[PDB]
């Protein structure tokens, strides 16, 4: 009759989660400011912040036998969508910049790792920031992978499809390619110079297994909207994975962010 | 796991040597109608994946995959293609 | 008509005020079956009808602002006879408990009341009270009125006794009842018969009750009534395979027009409907009204009134003077409303003018019947429709037809456009030719001809070591322990979890009865105490028979069960389906054929059902799920944890039967020890069982689980000797053989169950699987008793042939499966030729599937014709419309058929049956049920036949003595002797073998021989003149 | 979002009423019994037990904004009218002693105060006990009049209506009959003597001060529906209040039963 | 007529994909208004007919089982221009609230945008952006395919912008605009007439929109939007 008892620890998060993450939610774009001095939203910072909207939504569905738990269950889920698909709004506004980085593995070729929060537009030019974090990126395709497998519906056409596709292609060379890293910063002098890091590297093993043989349109889906993963990339990254572990890189000893892949 | 291996023969008469030597193996018509090509060609294919001309996406650029790729069974256009791996 | 609709519903408020809200009982809120002659019965079928009546002037009181509290004067008139008809069974909770668990006529719940009390008024032997239509349209009715917005439950205990009503709803497509006019059939000797009138209603009745709050929108989780799919879809199935007849004795009745249309419209299909329609209009329809059926004594002039039942014989004499009732021209009007088609309204409003009777105040009557006067009946039977006949129902007299009053207001109201179709039918009943999208009803998203559902499809390895080896073979087999939100439960596991539904301790009902849940219920995706559940359907359980062991039956039981889900699930989400494989299916060379059929099934067709193949999470997303909250609205979240499916982690018998059976020393124990097959041991602890008590101990314990064991090692390792005595000498039952024999007597093809040569027992009607257990192995057969384990065999199988090949199974009015074991077993004395053939008994499962297919084809092939006659012969197979024929042959003959000391008269056949009647099918077996040898019985079907072609086209000769088949038979034999005595001169005497070798049709064919028999006895008569065909000579 | 503590503390006065008084509510008919000792219902008892239900269910469609708040709030409501209305049933099933009492007041043409729990049926005879109690048929005219003005639909009929009258014919003369009164004893000497005890006069003239011009199927109703109630009787009982006050009856100097009038 | 109905869906699938979903913009979800040209002009009422086209198509596709993903593709195509519509028009909720307080010409939400950056393209001076055939025509679509099942409107600040988008659509009764044709009259004077086809369409707005839970059946009290009586009335 009554509401269950996890139902009110579980409303307890949900002020919690209110109050800290979803309250800087962007309307316009369902981007995430990093703080109220830095009113810019990174494509990182979003998709894991967004996590804790993913697990009390997927908590509630689990209890979702009354209409107000089935609205708060659906308010999550379609907060995470509306994150994700603004960050997909602000990777796919930038289409040229993923076609130039598949053939030229630049640094002056990679998205924005920043994006204006407030129009799915470019805060700073592809020089003012070290933009390449092909962690960033590579998170993003995971949780892509993983909301699609857990039933939310993100990508919404073919045109998509493609995109998500073609940045799988962008994201499949990240073991023959230097990146700032999760700290864009890049090496340890912090001195502009890109390095292959372990965790941007195993965050694109994972992005590249858990999305392999994935209906982008969840259950309800065709052939059309299977995104296809070549092991061999997957696997180069594995075997540099543990070349280069326990270490984070070829001037790092050893980083926290490790963590992120371990 | 274990791995499967087609050893083949391009024509009869280096088939027939295999046979002198005790050996089992078919040739590219033998194999018919499964057809088989080089990884080259699967580089190829492969380009046209996720390719989308208003977008001004036209699929992944020419990548060497290595036996990973050449050993996973694949059907394109309903007929069943074989990559021959590229350390050949 | 310039008259305000305040005007017009101020004429029908009168004709309800007066004539049926004036009698509404004000204490139980009732409505009695007689107005005057203080009699206090109240029926629950009609009392319902008259409540609707007031609702549907209710809802034509919706359209008045200024209704001047009418509308819930007649609003609320509904909800006090559906509360006063809630409140009556209530007062009978005892038996709804009964009836739950033992459907029989002495425990259901009660058709006739105190209308001023609510007491029982009539026992079950006074009257007879199993009358599933009242209880279904009560269920049909109570949604319809609480969708409009009437609140009539109003607490959760009457939830659980509301669903507790479907529970015994949902047992109506195997329990026989005595129908709406509480007579049973057209004998009228108490015996109960499967209705389609009363099997429809709770069709219907399920169908709008599934998913219903009962609280209307004042409803949470806590007041749906959940159905079982299963239970409704047998229901629907048997409603289908009734029809276009009502019942066995019914060929047509009237009453199925309530089935076909309000307050059911229970048939989907509609060209069903139409064929049921016309044989209701044809048959049934007069100046008067419609007759309830054919040779109906219902307050007829040729009845006894104080007799309570009819003489067999007495039913030819209700034959063209049965009452016409002018209330079912009330039902074709509203017919004509729903459908669109305005003319049915017209023209039976001109039917209903002539027929209605008035008050002195004008208002008018609806008669309940009219009868033709006994002065008049010689007349009404000689030319019916000629004579006129008197109301029961007139007016003035105290008497009115309430009944017939509510639809009487009803169908005014739908013609006068008052009330629109839409709100008298609110949870759609009657939904137009754009049928698609209705839960449980016929119409999934393609609609009512398309049928290409997509099914899907999980698979689940009972072990690791399995996944790996399948997935080494290409199959790729998740797990149990990989999804932990996904928990896997056994169809036996559901049902504990649905013993908590509708539980009520303060009226004493148990919940849902303990029964398995079949292929649709198993198809849902369910949540119970917050956990996900995916069931595995039955047809991979391992307990209910052995047959599921065997990787080829395995590989037909998932075929027709996907063929089931297909064609039967018409639910808006995709239905669930898991596969299950265990160890015993991949070890040997059953490898083989489960592997192929996984390979079809990733290819994405499998039986012609097109299957979905996925991990269970991606298949579990989005899909309409299936909530358990019962189990927690009773506070029971710490109910406990239901175990889910947990990953693991050759000679002949050289011991004959008789060797050792008449073997008088008990030194036999020490030969168990000495043999060492395992069929052996099957029978030594079987005697042991019997001879020196049930549970003795020996060397590894108690012999009881030694046979279970034995069972459990013999199926596993197919040695299928041993695990057929060890499934006989314990006595097991598949819970699917109950409903197996429903299933086939309910498409007129009637059960027995006894060994050839031994005591069969005939099964008329269906029995519950308490009953059938003790016939199956006690009182049937006793000489062997793994006779019975071969004979629950084909049961299942004949259920699998008869779904999957209706028309293999044509031409036999009976399935004796004891004689299908003679005719099984006596083939392969012909396969096997001059060598000791293979025993039945030691055949897997699907070479006994295979085998009874090979026989039962159609078109026996390369069998010399003798092979063709004894596999025919023995199969009791007869022409299609043999049955017809000699009803004809039966017709024009004077003297009747004598077949082997049987005599099949004229009289009282003729006048006591139809040509089309099901009973007369049963006296004509009964008339060759004597003929022991099979060929002989073909050779006399075709003479039956062969007469039959012959009288039918040659109307001039007619038989002037008794026709003896026998001699009819013989004297073919002899002129056919001399012929090839003529030819080579056979020395054998005395034997049909050359007879049955020999083709019915070809030069010299059997039939050839038969006609000149006939020929010359019909020649041996007078030749009629007709006067149709004038003779040139 | 959440439910108010309100709704909290409501449930717990839910459960409590669940597992004090309404899990004896007899599911046939509605009635309650007295005891697990004395198993038949009274009726006084049963329109008084009822009323925790009634107040459960009016704060439960304050704050009925949510299906499952709004189901409870419909079962309480409707247990309440669900007794109501069995009591209705055991009332009808005794017409003929309505109408004996109506024009002859006796003790023996009066409506039982207790009915069998199960079968709403008298257990015992006319005379086996003592049943004119014009305050227990008073409440329940009193209570019906407050639940069709509060909106709560109990009667469904015309012939309602019509008993409902009569039954006001019934407590018309209660100023002027004797009862064994709210105690089922009469006077103090528990002699089977019934007396003019004032909680009976009274609660009969609130009665038919509550049912006047009181349309009975609520706004949904008309003319044929009001409930008719001479004030002629009900200031008589006023005035016959007026002199027994502060005694409650002849034999009494006073009672407590007494607040169940002023 | 022997023609499965798969080949006479397909037939229109392929209309759709070739001629209208071809130019949907990745970005937006946006149709623009001309083909060709490099033209960035995107016009809401004429995305709003596109995505109903598309929907019109899923709808069709819905009777089919084995769909091959066609039912989700054209729903959530249909979807994704609903959403980049609602996307360009919480852009300018600061033009949504000063419409709000004070409808003017120079004050009401833009009809066209760009169709690659969803940004305003063509100022107040260059066209005339007060079409209340735009705002209300999304309202009438969004609630006729959240009906039909199409999930749009996802957090509860959609549901207050869409509420606010209400509010505005509410004063149309006096507020003239240049109607569906963008030319507000026959003169071509740049002067602002009331218009009987945008009055309709806020009309019908504003029934269907009415009590409306934006979240379907996957919704509570605080997804319902309410409308003013009398406004509508007006
Ligand atoms: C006119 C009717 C007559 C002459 C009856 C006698 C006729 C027959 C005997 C011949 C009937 C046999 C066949 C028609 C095949």
């Amino acid at each position: 009759r009554s509401r269950s008892n996890s139902g009110v620890r579980l409303d307890g998060y949900a002020r919690l989660v209110q109050q800290t993450i979803l309250c800087h939610q962007n309307p316009v774009t369902g981007l995430l400011p990093a703080s109220y001095d830095q009113k810019d939203a990174w494509v990182r910072d979003n998709v894991y912040s967004i996590l804790a909207v993913w697990g009390l939504g997927l908590a509630y569905r689990k209890n979702a036998d009354r209409d107000e738990d089935k609205a708060k269950a659906y308010e999550l889920e379609q907060s995470v969508v509306k994150l994700m698909r603004g960050l997909l709004h602000c990777m796919i506004r930038q289409v040229d910049k993923v076609e130039s980085f598949k053939y030229s593995q630049s640094t002056k070729d990679s998205l924005h790792a920043k994006y204006n929060t407030k129009t799915c537009a470019t805060v700073v030019g592809d020089d003012q920031w070290g933009h390449l974090q092909l962690d960033a990126t590579s998170v993003y395709l995971l949780f892509l992978a993983q909301m699609t497998a857990s039933g939310l519906h993100i990508i919404h056409s073919l045109d998509e499809v493609n995109f998500i596709q073609n940045l799988v292609f962008y994201i499949e060379a990240a073991y023959k390619t230097a990146d700032f890293g999760i700290w864009e910063r890049g090496d340890k002098t912090n001195q502009g110079i890109s390095e292959l890091n372990a965790s941007s590297v195993g965050m694109a093993k994972a992005a590249l297994e858990a999305l392999d043989e994935l209906d982008l349109f969840g259950v309800k889906g065709g052939p059309q909207s299977v995104i296809h993963v070549l092991a061999d990339e997957v696997q180069h990254c594995q075997s540099i994975l543990n070349s280069l572990l326990p270490r984070a890189s070829t001037s790092k000893e050893v980083d926290a962010s490790l963590l992120s892949v371990v | 796991v274990v791995v499967q291996v087609s050893i083949l023969a391009e024509t009869e008469e280096i088939k027939t040597i295999l046979k002198d030597k005790g050996i089992y193996v078919e040739t590219i018509a033998e194999v018919y109608p499964i057809r088989v090509q080089p990884a080259r060609i699967l580089s190829h294919i492969y380009s046209s994946l996720g390719c989308n001309n208003r977008m001004k996406l036209s699929g992944r650029p020419y990548r060497h995959m290595g036996v990973l790729g050449t050993s996973k069974l694949y059907d394109i256009r309903k007929t069943i293609f074989t990559f021959t791996p590229q350390f050949i | 008509d310039n008259e305000t609709l305040w005007d017009k519903l101020d004429h029908y408020y009168r004709i309800v005020k007066s004539t049926l809200l004036l009698y509404q009982s004000p204490t139980t809120g009732l409505f009695p079956t007689k107005t005057c002659g203080g009699d206090q019965k109240a029926k629950i079928q009609d009392s319902l009808y008259c409540a609707a009546g007031a609702w549907a002037l209710a809802l034509a009181y919706r359209r008045i602002d200024d209704d001047k509290g009418r509308t819930h004067e007649l609003e609320h008139s509904a909800i006090k006879c559906m509360r006063g008809i809630l409140y009556c069974y209530m007062r009978q909770a005892d038996k709804v408990q009964q009836f739950k668990q033992d459907p029989r006529p002495t425990t259901c719940l009660h058709s006739v009341f105190n209308v001023h009390t609510g007491d029982e008024l009539l026992s079950y032997e006074e009257y007879g009270h199993l009358q599933i239509n009242a209880v279904s349209l009560y269920l049909l009715y109570l949604v319809e009125m609480i969708s409009s917005g009437l609140q009539i439950i109003y607490n959760t205990d009457e939830v659980s006794f509301i669903q507790n009503l479907v529970f015994c709803v949902e047992r109506v497509y195997r329990v026989p009842d005595f129908g709406v006019w509480e007579r049973g059939s057209k004998y009228n000797n108490g015996s109960t018969e499967l209705h389609s009138s009363s099997v429809g209603l709770a069709k219907a009745a399920l169908e709008a009750i599934n998913g219903f709050n009962l609280f209307g929108n004042q409803g949470c989780s806590w007041s749906v009534i959940f159905v079982d799919l299963d239970a409704h879809n047998r229901n629907r199935q048997t409603l289908c395979s009734l029809l276009p007849r009502e019942s066995r004795s019914h060929n047509t009745d009237a009453a199925l027009l309530p089935c076909i249309s309000y307050p059911a419209f229970a048939l989907d299909d509609e060209v069903l409907f139409s064929q049921t329609l016309d044989k209701v209009v044809r048959k049934l329809k007069g100046k008067y009204g419609f007759k309830r059926f054919l040779r109906d004594g219902y307050r007829t002039s040729l009845e006894d009134p104080n007799r309570c039942y009819y003489k067999p014989a007495e039913i030819k004499l209700f034959d063209g003077i049965e009452c016409e009732f002018p209330i079912f021209f009330l039902y074709m009007m509203i017919d004509g409303v729903f459908r669109g088609n305005p003319k049915q309204v017209q023209e039976y409003q001109d039917l209903l003018t002539p027929v209605l009777h008035h008050t002195t105040e004008g208002y008018p009557v609806v008669p309940k019947y009219y009868y033709v006067p006994a002065d008049f009946v010689e007349y009404e039977k000689n030319n019916p429709g000629s004579q006129k006949r008197f109301p029961s129902n007139c007016g003035r007299d105290g008497k009115l037809f309430l009944w017939g009053q509510a639809l009487y207001i009803i169908a005014k109201l739908l013609a006068d456009e008052l009330i629109s179709p839409k709100d008298i039918d609110p949870v759609q009943r009657y939904v137009p030719l754009k049928d698609q999208r209705n839960v449980s009803m016929r119409f999934s998203n393609q609609g009512p001809l398309e049928n290409d559902l997509v099914v899907h499809v999980a698979l689940i390895a009972e072990s690791q070591r399995l996944q790996v080896f399948l997935n080494t073979y290409g199959i790729q087999t998740q797990t149990p322990q990989q999804v932990e939100p996904i928990q896997i439960w056994p169809q036996q596991e559901l049902v504990k979890a649905y013993l908590q539904l509708g539980i009520n301790e303060k009226l004493g009902l148990s919940g849902r009865p303990d029964r398995p849940i079949g292929c649709l219920g198993t198809s849902k995706i369910y949540r119970i105490l917050g956990k996900t559940v995916v069931c595995y359907p039955i047809i991979f359980d391992l307990s209910d028979f052995y047959m599921s062991q065997d990787v080829f039956l395995l590989i037909d039981d998932i075929k027709n069960a996907l063929q089931f889900i297909k064609q039967y699930w018409k639910m808006h989400g995709r239905p669930l389906f898991l596969v299950l494989i265990r160890e015993d299916n991949i070890r040997g060379s059953r490898f083989n054929p489960i592997l192929d059929m996984l390979a079809a099934l990733k290819k994405g067709i499998i039986g012609g059902v097109k299957v979905h193949v996925d991990r269970l999470q991606t298949l579990i997303s989005g899909a309409v799920v299936e909530q358990l909250d019962f189990l927690r609205i009773s506070d029971t979240e710490e109910l406990p944890e239901f175990k889910s499916f947990e990953e693991l982690e050759g000679q002949q018998p050289d011991v004959n039967i008789s060797e050792w059976k008449d073997k008088p020393t008990h030194e036999i124990l020490q030969k168990l020890n000495d043999c060492s097959c395992l069929a052996s041991q099957a029978i030594l602890l079987g005697i042991l069982l019997k001879r020196e008590g049930p549970n003795f101990i020996t060397k590894e314990g108690t012999v009881s689980d030694h046979i279970e064991r034995v069972y459990r090692r013999a199926g596993s390792q197919k040695l299928w000797l041993a695990v057929r005595y060890g499934a006989a000498f314990t006595q097991k039952f598949s819970s699917s053989i109950a409903p197996h024999i429903t299933t086939f007597l309910v498409h007129g093809k009637q059960v027995t169950l006894g060994a050839f040569g031994h005591e069969e027992e005939v099964i008329s009607n269906p029995l519950s699987p308490r009953v059938i257990q003790n016939i199956i192995y006690y009182k049937c057969n006793t000489h062997d008793e793994r006779e019975a384990v071969i004979q629950q065999e084909l049961v299942i199988h004949i259920g699998w042939i008869i779904s999957n090949n209706p028309e293999l199974f044509s031409g036999m009015l009976k399935i004796r499966i004891g004689w299908i074991i003679h005719a099984m077993e006596y083939e392969l004395q012909i396969r096997g030729g001059d060598k000791p053939a293979l025993d039945l008994y030691q055949l897997s499962p699907s070479e006994v599937k295979q085998l009874l297919l090979d026989i039962l084809q159609p078109q026996q092939n390369g069998r010399c014709w003798l092979n063709r006659r004894q596999i025919d012969g023995s199969l009791n197979r007869t022409p299609t419309g043999f049955y017809d024929r000699v009803w004809q042959i039966l017709e024009r003959t004077p003297n009747g058929i004598i077949v082997a000391g049987k005599h099949l008269p004229q009289q009282p056949t003729l006048s006591d049956m139809t040509m089309y009647e099901m009973n007369f099918s049963l006296l004509v077996e009964d008339t060759l049920g004597n003929i022991d040898q099979p060929q002989y019985r073909q050779i006399v079907v075709e003479l039956l036949m062969v007469v039959s072609i012959v009288l039918e086209r040659n109307p001039e000769l007619e038989f002037q003595d008794k026709v003896d088949l026998d001699r009819l038979v013989k004297e073919a034999f002899n002129e056919f002797q001399k012929d090839q005595s003529r030819l080579k001169e056979i020395e054998k005497q005395d034997d049909m073998t050359s007879f049955y070798n020999t083709p019915p049709l070809g030069k010299r064919g059997t039939c050839s021989y038969l006609t000149k028999a006939v020929m010359n006895l019909l020649l041996e008569g007078e030749v009629k003149p007709n006067n149709d065909d004038p003779c040139l000579i």
